[PDB]
């Protein structure tokens, strides 16, 4: 399906500017956003492969200036199982 | 503080030199809305004012308290323009 | 040996392209892969007879008329056809780590390939078509084999259509064309995967 | 005798790649003008092939002659060279548009979600793009050949369809298009309602 | 919508704290706090510009005196998606 | 019954990558996952022996780029009663 | 009236960033450009003082990345000849 | 809209190498060019992002050899305001 | 269409001069001259491709002995929006 990018920032206000900054950057929709416990925040962004890649790009030079980025990658295309087990915005 | 509006310009020309360089403006105090009600304050310049601004101004040894206003006689400067004023639950200004 | 790579679960067109292009009992998306590279090209066939008699693995491909002897088995369970990697690699009394490394020689995209070279590169491609415009990758990788498992990584990445992927011959030359992000990221991961087999260089 | 006069306004960019892959002539670049002339002498294409090559400065693609008939293309990115060119095609056989033979639509079928086996069957006799095991098929016969074409450029017109494979040449005109059944479906009512749109003699 | 103001301390007190200091600083709608786990709880507040990015100097100065400030930031105009799909005061 | 293969990554992307890595590697059932707080998040999938091992080789080789990879593990053959009390994707 | 934000840049592409930045980081109009010869571009905002004063913080901190920033300055609100003499979007 | 690449050159005959580099790279509309003064010319080409960054790519380097490349930019997703107030071949 | 050959010179004379030789050195057809400010001129021909080589060869022997060479191009075949886009003599 579409393409998944992802940024994982231990602190909820970095989460919330590199998800600002994803949306604002390209044509990309935020689906929300997992809590793993210990202050560990993920947003998700799904979108076409170029607009989720320059999106997470974005996303990622924005929320080092606020918290402490643990993770930023980008799927350019998950397989079917994936969004059918995870909460990841394409799930049937 | 004194919440005031910015209401005239004062030109002098033979003044005192530390205070050359300074605009130097007529502020009349106001209620928290913003109607001017109150005898007018020469007041230096230090923020950037214009004529028809709410603004705060510091009188006295503290209207000195700025890199403008040092050792000069200036016994009144304008320290803020006033974006909004709210008087408990509610805006009574807005910039 | 000179290569040794197991497609662990072979891509949609990576399988269509293999079994549009091979001599033997073709590949369905997606089994199980194992393909092998010796020299010399008559040893396949006793590698296949090796492979094919103690285990359950259907023939894919055998190469002796191009090149070396390359030989690839499918079968749709994973530990079968482990077992006739396995099989292949004893009878040849050698280890997994006795392959040549694949060296990466080529690797370069050229976007929006015009109507002239698309129709060149057309004409000479088993596969999917270059469409006037549109991106294209060329990977070129030594031994010839190792080629084939980058073809699926790549249809792993992004959508990318698959144009040639030349398993046999003497250098193994790839052949990709989609869009400019997508086949950017399909040349990365073909990219990452011909550069991470381990062997004997 | 014209068996088939069909004239395209421009080709799209995978069945002039597919004629650029499997045609012996000057290859057919995108987005320019064709045209189609099929007749019933198979040696006599290559009269028609000088009228048009005399007259005007269109490039010949396809000159296959048949067990009996004889395709012709012709193509540039001008449309007003390739109707001057098809003009002189009709004056030299001395026949107008309407002397073509009207085409039968002999089998028009979705197969819908095609198993694996019968795609490594199909896209090992085909030339174009691969069906991959899992999409659908819409398969097409057309009678006299040449208008199969027709149909394989008004189908990607309105869809986004892969061109397995056309037939152009010989007694039947085949059309194979793979893709999802949602543009299949765009993709057969097109190229049914093109082929259905063609004057002639019955 | 309104621009938003978000103080992240690793405390609860501290929080308490910040989100004292941001309502009486200026006319911000503190609309409560997000839990992420191992300490971590962020204030959010929602304004307009000036409200809200004076409201969250005072609330990072009051809530340094008391605990750990993880991050402080102010997005002066969100996007539409991130006020749909996190909980942040203005959701439709 | 099926064979259980097991990732835990402290971070939910690098758990999302080694799913993925681990469905298309082979034929495995990506059941879901389990937070155990933390930041700790395991992905578990089940299948054939070999298809857990190959999937579960791969997931761990796409998860060390990406995340930090706590703990890779494979039964082949796990116990009634563990199936049973765990949530492992084959309880009755 | 309005607050006015302006950014000069010694470079379009500079202000083009300057511009866009100013533009998605808060409530501003850009009125348009000012071309005074030399290479020097000029982009103008007007908006409320906050809109501006953030807005014209994000412009500068994405020109400074790309071109030459020559001058940046927010006027809180600029005198009615100012408005009446200057193109400055505000004109009568 | 359509991404945005500009590349700036000090000098008319390395802009239209750049422009044409970028129009034989990918497909971009070149919309024309501006003239700051100076000896500064930005030509600006529109499209799709990884288009528009292909060719400001191939633009740069072809730009380089030839004249003064002042500035190289792309912008992924230029704001609405910033189509409609400056010359950037997408105003209504 | 024809080929294009751009010699760019920092100062009027140079280019005269410049574009004389151009002229007398092959058959291409000088279609004019672009002002960019700055004291840059440039000189632009157009006509086959040897014609235009040769043209511009020449033209930058006779320039160098008399003013300021910024740059000298010549470009085999210009894209179609190039012309369409630039001021170099081809316009529809």
């Amino acid at each position: 399906a579409d393409a998944l990018g992802m940024i994982e920032v231990r602190g909820f206000v970095g989460m919330v500017e590199a998800a600002d900054a994803m949306v604002k950057a390209a044509k990309v929709e935020l689906i929300g956003y997992e809590k793993t416990g210990g202050g560990y925040v993920t947003a998700v962004v799904r979108g076409d492969v170029a607009a989720v890649k320059a999106a997470t790009e974005a996303g990622q030079r924005a929320a080092e200036r606020v918290g402490e980025v643990v993770a930023v990658h980008v799927i350019p295309r998950p397989h079917v199982n994936v969004d059918a087990a995870l909460p990841l915005g394409r799930t049937p | 503080m004194v919440l005031g509006k910015v209401v005239g310009t004062v030109v002098a020309s033979r003044k005192e030199p530390r205070i050359e360089g300074l605009s130097l403006l007529l502020v009349r105090a106001c209620d928290p809305d913003g109607t001017p009600t109150g005898g007018a304050v020469v007041c230096a310049d230090a923020v950037g004012a214009g004529v028809g601004e709410v603004v705060l101004y510091a009188s006295g040894s503290s209207a000195r308290q700025t890199e403008v206003t040092n050792n000069r006689p200036v016994d009144a400067t304008i320290m803020a323009i006033v974006d909004l004023v709210e008087m408990g639950g509610d805006v009574r200004f807005r910039k | 040996l000179r290569t040794y790579i197991f497609l662990d679960a072979l891509q949609p067109q990576l399988a269509t392209f293999i079994g549009k292009t091979a001599r033997g009992f073709l590949p369905v998306p997606g089994q199980a892969s194992l393909w092998v590279e010796i020299a010399p090209g008559i040893a396949i066939n006793r590698v296949t007879d090796a492979a094919l008699k103690a285990t359950k693995v259907q023939p894919a491909v055998q190469v002796v008329e191009r090149a070396y002897g390359l030989l690839e088995v499918h079968h749709f369970d994973q530990g079968e056809v482990l077992a006739a990697g396995s099989t292949i690699l004893d009878k040849l009394e050698v280890r997994e780590e006795g392959r040549l490394k694949p060296q990466v020689m080529t690797h370069q995209i050229i976007r929006a390939v015009e109507a002239y070279q698309t129709q060149i590169i057309n004409r000479n491609s088993q596969g999917m078509m270059i469409l006037p415009g549109e991106s294209l990758f060329i990977l070129e990788t030594q031994p010839a084999g190792y080629a084939v498992l980058a073809a699926n990584e790549a249809e792993k990445a992004a959508n990318v259509h698959l144009v040639n992927v030349t398993p046999y011959g003497a250098f193994g030359r790839l052949y990709l064309a989609g869009s400019e992000a997508e086949i950017d990221a399909a040349a990365e991961a073909a990219e990452a995967a011909i550069r991470s087999v381990s062997g004997v260089a």
